[PDB]
C-alpha cells in the first residue's frame, strides 16, 4: 500500500541545475497536497515547497524563492522539483512528505535522497606524524599518531605499522571541511617507556588515487 | 448546514414543539440536555427558544458545552455558564465531505480575545501576532484569521464532519409562548367522572346538553355561580355536569 | 518568521520520565497555537506523534502509545512534551512544528533523547599542536581529539592565550565506537605566525555541565 | 540496613539558631518513624535527648532545656533537629537514630557543630614535592600542609595533571594549635616513575564552599 519513492540525488557543482523525481503509488495520487522538505547532514529539518492537488499553491520558502520550481503530474503519479543555480549549501536529504489537512500534518514520507553540491574533483592527501609529547605523556602511556588532510576521495586508510599495531590505534572520523576536502588523524597509545623505542610508522594508502606512504613518527626535538 | 465561524441564528416563536420526535428519534449521535433533563421538555413552557446550527469536526463536539476551552469555543462560538438549553449532534459525513477535499468550511482559529457568550464575529482582518504592524498584507506575524477543514469520505471517525444544533430555551419575562402538546384521553358519559376541560377541573356527571352558547364562550355558570355547563375542546358540544349522587 | 528554540541533548535511564520543551520568541502567546510532535529515528523518515492546545483539545497520532502526552504552560511561552516511562526505542530526535496559516511550516530546532544503558563516563581528551613539517609547510592545524565520553552531548570551545576563537574550527559529529561510547574530533586552523604569536591556545570540552579543558603552548 | 545521611559540620555563631538535618533513603517515609537524637561532647560518652514522632508525639530527655527542639519535614525524608540560642556549651557531634524491631538499631553518620567565639579565617596551604633523597630512595611522597583555619570543617582532594587521584593519600583530623585555631596535613604516596610520569601534582582544600589550591611540577 501506500509508499512513496524518491530519486533524481547525486553529486553536482554549484552553478548548475538538477531535477528530483518523488514517484508515488497504493493511494490516488490526485487527491492531496504533497510537499518536499530538507534537512542537512547533521541538522534539523526544513520546509522547502507545498503543492496542493494541483490548486496552484505554490509557496516556496524564503531560501529557495527564485530559485526551485515545485510541479506535478497526476497522470503519471509524480512530484517534481527542479533545482537550478544551487548554493553550494542546498546540499541534503531531500523527502517528500503527504499532507493530511484536516488534522493538519504530515504523513507516509518518503525515504529521502541526497544530493550533495560538491566543488573538489579528486585529491591526494597530505601527511604529518603528531610526536608523542609530555603533553600527551601521562604516567606509563603516551600517545602519537599521524595527521592525514585534504583529501576529496573518500575512502582511504591509515594503519600502524603495515598492520602490526592493533592496541590503542584508533582512527578518527573523517572530517569536512569548508575547503571541500576531507581530513583525518588516527592515534595509538604506547608505553612512555617506549617512545622512541621501536618502530611506528603509519602507512597511508589511498585507493582511488595511488598514494602510498610510510611516515614515522618520533618524539619532539 | 451553516459555517462554525458564522453559526446560523433561528428563533423559534410561539408553537407546539415535541421535543419527543427528537428525543426518541435515536438517529443522534450526541444528545445532552443541561438546564433540564430531557423527558420533562414535552411539559414545560419557556417565552423563546433559539436554535443555532453548524458543523465542526467530529471530536469538537465536546467544546460544545457549559464551560470548555479550545479553538472553538474560545472564538468560534461560546457558550454561557449557566446554560439551558440542549445540544445535539449527528454525523455527516456522506453529505459534507466530498472526494478531493470539501474546502468550504472555515473555521476561524486567530482572535484578539475569547468570544462573549452568543456572540459573533464575521470579520476577516489580517490578525497581527508580533508587534509588527500588518497593514493589511500577509507575512510572518501577518496570518489571515481562517482555515479550512478539507473534509475528505476517506477520513478516520473524528475526522469526519459532524452537525450540531444547539437549543437555547430563555425566558424573559413576557407573559408566556411556545410549549410541549397536550395530549385528551376520550370522553365518558353517564357516570361519575373526574374531569378536566382545558383548565376548568371538576367531578360529576356528564351528560349531552340541549342549551346553545355564543359562539366564543367555554362553560355556563348557574346562580350561586357553580360550573354547570362545558364546550368540549375539540368537537364542539356544550355538557351539562350535574354531581354524583350523595345523601 | 518565528523560530522555535529547543534544548539539545536530554537524557534519562530506563522507567523514568523526560520532559522535552519547545519555547517560541518573547512575543507570540504559545497558548494561541496548537503544537505538532514528530519524532525521527536515524536512518528513517520522521514520524507524527500528537498535538496539543488547551487540554480538551488534545490529539493523538495513530500508533503512538498513551506514554507520550503533551501540554503546554504559559508563563514560560513553552509547549511540553512528555514521556513516561522510558524504553530502549525512544533514541530520536524529537521536533515541534506551528502551522499557521497554509503559507508558512515552521520546525523546531531538534532536541536528542538517549536512554542511558550504561554508567555515564568521562571524556579523555589529548590536544596535539601543530608537528614541525605544518610549519615548514606554511601552515598549523591544532588537533583536539575527544574519547570516550558514553553519553553524546559534547560541545568544544576553542581558546587563545585568554580569549575565545570561533574561526577556522571544525568539529565532527560524535561517533559510536566498539565499546558503544563516543568519540569526536576538531582541528583549528593557524597560519604559523599567529601559532607563534599567541602564547598558547587549549581545547576545552563541556559535557553534561562538567567540563574538561587541556593546554598547550608553541614550544 | 538503611543509612542515615548527615551533613557534617554545621556552624553558626552565639545567640543563632542551628537546624540539623538527618534523611533517610529515597525509601520509607520517615513519617513514619521516631527519630532520636543523641549529643557527644569530645571525652566523653554519648547523651540521650529527644526523641519526634508527628507532633504530639514528643519527648524531651531529663536535663535538656527547652532549646533542643525536633521537628520531622514530609517531602524531604528528613527529620530536623533545632537548636534555638545557641551558647559555648554545644560543641558537639549530634547522632540521630531509629529503632524499628528490637533486631536492629541504626546510627547516623555525626554532625559537627561548633559555635564562633572567633571570626573566620583563610586556610594558609603549603605543598612539597618528594625530595632528592627520596628520589633516590625509590619512593616518592607528596606533602600538604594546611594551616589557620579556625572553623575547621576542610576537605582535601589530590590531583594528577588533570585528572583527580584517590590511592595513596592520607589525612589528619584538623588538630588545634595554640592560637585556637586548627592544622591538618595529608600525604600522597608515589613511586618516582609516576612521579615523572604526570607533568604536574597539585592539591586542594575546600572550607567553606571557598577553596584553595596549589600546585607542583617535577622539576
Ligand atoms: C379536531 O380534530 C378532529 C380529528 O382529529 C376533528 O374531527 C373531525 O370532525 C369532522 C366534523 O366536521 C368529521 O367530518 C371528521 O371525520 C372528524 N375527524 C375524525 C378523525 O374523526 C375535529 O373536527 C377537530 N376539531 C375542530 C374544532 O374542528
Amino acid at each position: 500500500q501506500v509508499q512513496l519513492v524518491e530519486s533524481g540525488g547525486g553529486v553536482v557543482q554549484p552553478g548548475r541545475s538538477l531535477r528530483l523525481s518523488c514517484a508515488a503509488s497504493g493511494f490516488t495520487f490526485s487527491s492531496y497536497g504533497m510537499h518536499w522538505v530538507r534537512q542537512a547532514p547533521g541538522k534539523g529539518l526544513e520546509w522547502v515547497a507545498v503543492i496542493w492537488y494541483d490548486g496552484s499553491n505554490k509557496y516556496y520558502a524564503d531560501s529557495v524563492k527564485g530559485r526551485f520550481t515545485i510541479s506535478r503530474d497526476n497522470s503519471k503519479n509524480t512530484l517534481y522539483l527542479q533545482m537550478n543555480s544551487l548554493r553550494a549549501e542546498d546540499t541534503a536529504v531531500y523527502y517528500c512528505a503527504r499532507w493530511f489537512h484536516t488534522g493538519g500534518y504530515f504523513d507516509y514520507w518518503g525515504q529521502g535522497t541526497l544530493v550533495t553540491v560538491s566543488s573538489a574533483s579528486t585529491k591526494g592527501p597530505s601527511v604529518f606524524p603528531l610526536a608523542p609529547s609530555s603533553k600527551s605523556t601521562s604516567g606509563g602511556t603516551a600517545a602519537l599518531g599521524c595527521l592525514v588532510k585534504d583529501y576529496f576521495p573518500e575512502p582511504v586508510t591509515v594503519s600502524w605499522n603495515s598492520g602490526a599495531l592493533t592496541s590503542g590505534v584508533h582512527t578518527f572520523p573523517a572530517v569536512l571541511q569548508s575547503s571541500g576536502l576531507y581530513s583525518l588523524s588516527s592515534v595509538v597509545t604506547v608505553p612512555s617507556s617506549s617512545l622512541g623505542t621501536q618502530t611506528y610508522i603509519c602507512n597511508v594508502n589511498h585507493k582511488p588515487s595511488n598514494t602510498k606512504v610510510d611516515k614515522k613518527v618520533e618524539p619532539k626535538s | 448546514f451553516a459555517s462554525v465561524y458564522a453559526w446560523n441564528r433561528k428563533r423559534i416563536s410561539n408553537c407546539v414543539a415535541d421535543y419527543s420526535v427528537l428525543y426518541n428519534s435515536a438517529s443522534f449521535s450526541t444528545f445532552k440536555c443541561y438546564g433540564v433533563s430531557p423527558t420533562k421538555l414535552n411539559d414545560l413552557c419557556f417565552t423563546n427558544v433559539y436554535a443555532d446550527s453548524f458543523v465542526i469536526r467530529g471530536d469538537e463536539v465536546r467544546q460544545i458545552a457549559p464551560g470548555q476551552t479550545g479553538k472553538i469555543a474560545d472564538y468560534n462560538y461560546k457558550l454561557p455558564d449557566d446554560f439551558t438549553g440542549c445540544v445535539i449532534a449527528w454525523n455527516s459525513n456522506n453529505l459534507d465531505s466530498k472526494v478531493g477535499g470539501n474546502y468550504n468550511y472555515l473555521y476561524r482559529l486567530f482572535r484578539k480575545s475569547n468570544l462573549k457568550p452568543f456572540e459573533r464575529d464575521i470579520s476577516t482582518e489580517i490578525y497581527q501576532a508580533g508587534s509588527t504592524p500588518c497593514n493589511g498584507v500577509e507575512g510572518f506575524n501577518c496570518y489571515f484569521p481562517l482555515q479550512s477543514y478539507g473534509f475528505q469520505p476517506t477520513n478516520g471517525v473524528g475526522y469526519q464532519p459532524y452537525r450540531v444544533v444547539v437549543l437555547s430555551f430563555e425566558l424573559l419575562h413576557a407573559p408566556a409562548t411556545v410549549c410541549g402538546p397536550k395530549k385528551s384521553t376520550n370522553l365518558v358519559k353517564n357516570k361519575c367522572v373526574n374531569f378536566n376541560f382545558n383548565g376548568l377541573t371538576g367531578t360529576g356527571v356528564l351528560t349531552e346538553s340541549n342549551k346553545k352558547f355564543l359562539p366564543f364562550q367555554q362553560f355556563g355558570r348557574d346562580i350561586a355561580d357553580t360550573t354547570d355547563a362545558v364546550r368540549d375542546p375539540q368537537t364542539l358540544e356544550i355538557l351539562d355536569i350535574t354531581p354524583c349522587s350523595f345523601g | 518568521q518565528p523560530v522555535l528554540t529547543q534544548p539539545p541533548s536530554s537524557s534519562a535511564s530506563p522507567g523514568e520520565s523526560a520532559r522535552l520543551t519547545c519555547t517560541l520568541p518573547s512575543d507570540i502567546n504559545v497558548s494561541s497555537y496548537n503544537i505538532y510532535w514528530y519524532q525521527q529515528k536515524p536512518g528513517s523518515p520522521p514520524r507524527y506523534l500528537l498535538y496539543y492546545y488547551s487540554d480538551s483539545d488534545k490529539g493523538q497520532g495513530s500508533g503512538v502509545p498513551s506514554r507520550f502526552s503533551g501540554s503546554k504552560d504559559a508563563s514560560a511561552n513553552t509547549g511540553i512534551l512528555l514521556i513516561s516511562g522510558l524504553q530502549s526505542e525512544d533514541e530520536a530526535d524529537y521536533y515541534c512544528m506551528i502551522w499557521p496559516s497554509n503559507a508558512l511550516y515552521v520546525f523546531g530546532t531538534g532536541t536528542k533523547v538517549t536512554v542511558l544503558g550504561q554508567p555515564k563516563a568521562a571524556p579523555s581528551v589529548t590536544l596535539f599542536p601543530p608537528s614541525s613539517e605544518e610549519l615548514q609547510a606554511n601552515k598549523a592545524t591544532l588537533v583536539c581529539l575527544i574519547s570516550d565520553f558514553y553519553p553524546g552531548a559534547v560541545t568544544v570551545a576553542w581558546k587563545a592565550d585568554s580569549s575565545p576563537v570561533k574561526a577556522g574550527v571544525e568539529t565532527t559529529t560524535p561517533s559510536k565506537q566498539s565499546n558503544n561510547k563516543y568519540a569526536a574530533s576538531s582541528y583549528l586552523s593557524l597560519t604559523p605566525e599567529q601559532w607563534k604569536s599567541h602564547r598558547s591556545y587549549s581545547c576545552q570540552v563541556t559535557h553534561e555541565g562538567s567540563t574538561v579543558e587541556k593546554t598547550v603552548a608553541p614550544t
